[PDB]
C-alpha cells in the first residue's frame, strides 16, 4: 500500500539550507524513506507573506531541490500555511493561492500540502457571511485548491484542532472536526500530531477515535524529536512512545525534528528503523533502546 | 468587513534599548531588566491597591519583550535575528511564563538546566 | 625527549552513548543521565562511605568534560558546531558541579535563567 | 602617534566566513577604527595543526580576504599560535615556522603576531636542556621570527601570563614577565587582557604595574564581549570598565568579541566612541555611547 514516512521541515527558527536538504534526502532514502514536507514557519514566501511569488534565484534553488528529490527518490510536498491573512471568501486571495502553488508546480512539485495550524478560530465578517463555519472555510478553499490542481496523489491538510489538546470541545464531539470529516474530499490526507502537541505516547486507541470522527487515517506530524519551544534543549533518544500497531492504522509519519541539522540522525535512524519493523503488517518488533545502539553507531562514522 | 491583511510592525529603538539591557554585560545587568527583576520579585513577595497596578505596568513590560521578539522575528534581514535567535527566543518565552504566573498572583532548559537549579 | 606531537583521541561510541544520555528525550531523561541528578541530589543533603561516591560521581563529571574534549578533536566539525551550545554548555555545568563536590568534603546562565529560578 | 584600534577575532568556536570579515572591514572603516587581528582559535592552521601550509582555494580566500583589508583601509594581523605541540630547540620546526609565516607574506599582509596563550607553562625535555625559563624560549624563538620577517612595524606578542591572575608571584614580581619585558625587542609588541581574563575593570594602576615590568604600553586584547566561555549569554552593553585615561598609556585596544558576528555591532561601535573621545593624550559615558550604537544599527534592520 501507499505510506508516507519521512521528515517535515516544520520547525520555527533559522530554516534548513537546500545544501543540508540535499544532504537529508540521501539519508532519508539510504534509511529506505520516501517523504519530505517543506513547511518552515519562517520563510516569508511559506506562511506570513505567503501571496508573494518566489524570485529568480528562489526560484532556482528550489527546482535544484525538487529535481534532488526526485534523483534520491524521495517525495517531496510543498505546504503552504496562509491561514494568517487569507479571506476565504474573497476570490481574487483563491487565485492568488492558485497562482503560488502553480509556481511551485512549475518547478517540478507534483504533491502540495494546506496548513491551518497556529492561527485563531476566528474568521472575518465577509467569511461570517459567506460560511455557516471555520471548519466550512477551510474545507472549501483546500477542496477549491485539490480540485484545482487537477486532485494530486499526495495532497496533505493540517487542521487548527491537530492534537487531542487542541480540539473544542473534545477529540469526537468536535464540530470543527466533524465538517472536515464528511465535507472535505476523499484523497486529501490529514495531519494529526497526537494527544498532545509534543505527545509522549500516541495510544493506538486515540488513533481509531480521531480517525473515526476525521472519516479517515491520518498522516502523523510526529513532534517529538522537535526542539524549537526549549531552544536550550536537544533530543538525541531514539523513536519512543509510538506503537507498531500504529502503522497499519496511519497514512504515514513525518517527523518534525531538532532545529539544529545535525543532531536529527538518532531520531530519523530510529524512525526508519521503526517503520521498516512492522511495515508490511495489516491489522515487540521494536526495541528503542536497540534501535539507538544501531543509530549510535552507524552515527559514529561521521566522526573521524 | 475583509481579514486584514498581515502587517509587519518594524523593530522600534525602545526594542533594541530593551534587548541592549536584557543582553547587557558579564558582571552587569541592563537598568530595563535589572528593573524587571526588582519588580517581579518584590510583586511575587506580596497578597493595597498599588500591586494591582505595579502588577499591570509589569505584564506591560513583559509584553515589550514579546513584542520586541515579533518586530524582530519579521524583518526583512533574517541574518541579524537568526544570529541571535537562541538568546532571544528563551527570554521571549521566561517572560511570557513570568508575565501568566504574576496574572495568576493576582487570582525546562535541559538537565544542564536542573543542576544549575541546584548550587545556591 | 622532543616536545610530543599534537594527537587528537577519536570519538567513541561509549561518548555517543553518554551524548545522547544527557540530550534523551522531552519528557524522559537518558540513564546515565538521570544517575548523575540522582547523585548530585543527596551529596547536597549530608556534609560530614559518602567520599567513596562523591569520587565516583567526580569520575563521570570527567567523562562528560572528555566527551566534549573528544567531541572537539574530531575532523568533523559540521557536527560539532550544529551542537557546540550544549555540548559547551554540558561540559561548563559539569565543571562547576564537580567542583562543587570537591568543596563539601573539603572541610552565570543569563538573566533569562534568572527568572526561571524564582519560579516553582 | 600610532594606536592599533580595532576588533580581534580570537575566540573558541565556529569562525566567521570571508563575507562576515569582509563587512566588519566596512563597519570597522566606517567607526574611524584601524587595526584587525586574525586568531580564530578553530583555524586548524593557527592553533593545532599551525605547520600545515594553506590549501591553494584557503590561499586565493585569504588573499582575497588580505586585499579586502587594504580596500577598507584596515591593518591586517596574521597570528599564528604555535605552542601546543612546537620544541622550541628544534630549528627544523623554528624554520617550519618561518616557511609558515612566509607564505602568509606571499598573500599581502605585512602584520603579524606570535600567540602563546592557553598552553602548558612546561617546556619538554629538549626546550628544558637549550633554554632557561620558559620565557627564555618564547622569547628566543619570537625575536627570531621578528628578525626573519625583517622587523616588521606590527609584530604582536601574547604571553601565557597575558593577565594580573595569571601572574605568579604576582605581575611587579613575576619572573616570567620579567625576562619577556628584558629580552623581548622593544619593536615587538605585548597583549594584555587587563587585571583578570574577562577584565571587569582595567585601572590605569592596573596598566601602570604591568607597563613597568613589561618595560612598554601593553596593547589590550579585550574579553569584555568575549561569548566562548557560555553559549548561553550574550553580551549587547557597551564598551564599560575601561577609562578613557588609558587611551596615552596603552599601544592599542583589539576587542575579542561574541562569537556571533552580527551581535557585536554595539560592542564595536560603543569601543570607537570610546577611543574617538580621548585619542589625543568625563569624554565617555557607557549608558550614552551605547545609544549612539543602537540608533545606527536600527537602521540595519529595516
Ligand atoms: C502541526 C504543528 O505541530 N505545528 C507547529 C506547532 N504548533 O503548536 C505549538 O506551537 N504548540 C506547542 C509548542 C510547544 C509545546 C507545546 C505546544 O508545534 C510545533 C512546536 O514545536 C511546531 O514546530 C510546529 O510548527
Ligand atoms: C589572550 C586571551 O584572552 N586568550 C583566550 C582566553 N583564554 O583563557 C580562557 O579560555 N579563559 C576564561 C574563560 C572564561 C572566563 C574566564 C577565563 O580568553 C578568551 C576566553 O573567552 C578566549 O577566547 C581567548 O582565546
Amino acid at each position: 500500500r501507499r505510506f508516507l514516512c519521512g521528515v517535515v521541515e516544520g520547525f520555527y527558527g533559522r530554516p534548513w539550507v537546500m545544501e543540508q536538504r540535499k544532504e537529508l534526502f540521501r539519508r532519508l532514502q539510504k534509511w529506505e524513506l520516501n517523504t519530505y514536507l517543506y513547511a518552515p514557519k519562517d520563510d516569508y514566501k511559506h506562511r506570513m507573506f505567503w501571496r508573494e511569488m518566489y524570485s529568480v534565484e528562489e526560484a532556482e534553488q528550489l527546482m535544484t531541490l525538487i529535481s534532488a528529490a526526485r534523483e534520491y527518490e524521495i517525495e517531496f510536498i510543498y505546504a503552504i500555511s496562509p491561514g494568517l491573512d487569507i479571506t476565504f471568501s474573497n476570490p481574487k486571495e483563491v487565485s492568488t493561492l492558485k497562482r503560488k502553488l502553480d509556481q511551485v508546480s512549475q518547478f517540478g512539485c507534483r504533491s502540495f500540502a494546506l496548513l491551518f495550524d497556529d492561527i485563531d478560530h476566528n474568521m472575518c465578517a465577509a467569511d461570517k457571511e459567506v460560511f455557516s463555519s471555520f471548519a466550512h472555510a477551510q474545507v472549501s478553499i483546500t477542496n477549491e485548491i485539490y480540485q484545482y490542481l487537477g486532485e494530486p496523489e499526495t495532497f496533505l491538510f493540517c487542521p487548527t484542532e491537530y492534537c487531542g489538546t487542541f480540539c473544542y470541545p473534545n477529540v469526537s464531539q468536535s464540530p470543527y472536526l466533524r465538517t472536515v470529516g464528511e465535507k472535505l474530499l476523499p484523497g486529501i490526507e490529514v495531519l494529526w500530531t497526537g494527544p498532545k502537541v509534543v505527545s509522549k505516547e500516541i495510544p493506538v486507541e486515540s488513533i481509531e477515535e480521531v480517525s473515526k470522527i476525521i472519516k479517515r487515517a491520518p498522516v502523523i506530524w510526529d513532534n517529538i524529536h522537535a526542539n524549537d519551544y526549549d531552544q536550550k534543549r536537544l533530543f538525541l533518544g531514539p523513536y519512543k512512545g509510538r506503537s507498531t500497531e500504529l502503522i497499519p492504522r496511519l497514512k504515514g509519519v513525518l517527523t518534525n525534528p531538532n532545529c539544529e541539522f545535525e543532531a536529527n540522525y538518532v531520531a530519523i535512524h530510529t524512525l526508519a528503523t521503526w517503520y521498516k519493523s512492522n511495515m508490511n503488517g495489516v491489522r515487540v518488533l521494536y526495541s528503542p533502546q536497540m534501535a539507538l545502539k544501531l543509530a549510535l553507531t552507524e552515527w559514529l562514522q561521521e566522526f573521524g | 468587513m475583509e481579514k486584514p491583511l498581515y502587517t509587519a510592525e518594524p523593530v522600534t529603538l525602545e526594542d533594541l534599548q530593551l534587548l541592549a539591557d536584557l543582553f547587557y554585560l558579564p558582571y552587569e545587568h541592563g537598568p530595563k531588566g535589572a528593573q524587571m527583576l526588582r519588580e517581579f520579585q518584590w510583586l511575587r513577595a506580596n497578597s493595597i491597591e498599588e500591586w494591582r497596578s505595579r502588577a499591570a505596568k509589569f505584564e506591560e513590560m513583559c509584553g515589550l519583550v514579546m513584542g520586541m521578539f515579533t518586530r524582530l522575528s519579521n524583518c526583512a534581514n533574517r541574518t541579524i535575528l537568526y544570529d541571535m535567535y537562541s538568546y532571544v527566543w528563551d527570554i521571549k518565552s521566561i517572560m511570557s511564563m513570568v508575565k501568566s504566573f504574576v496574572q495568576w498572583l493576582g487570582c525546562r532548559g535541559g538537565l544542564a538546566g536542573e543542576f544549575q537549579r541546584l548550587l545556591p
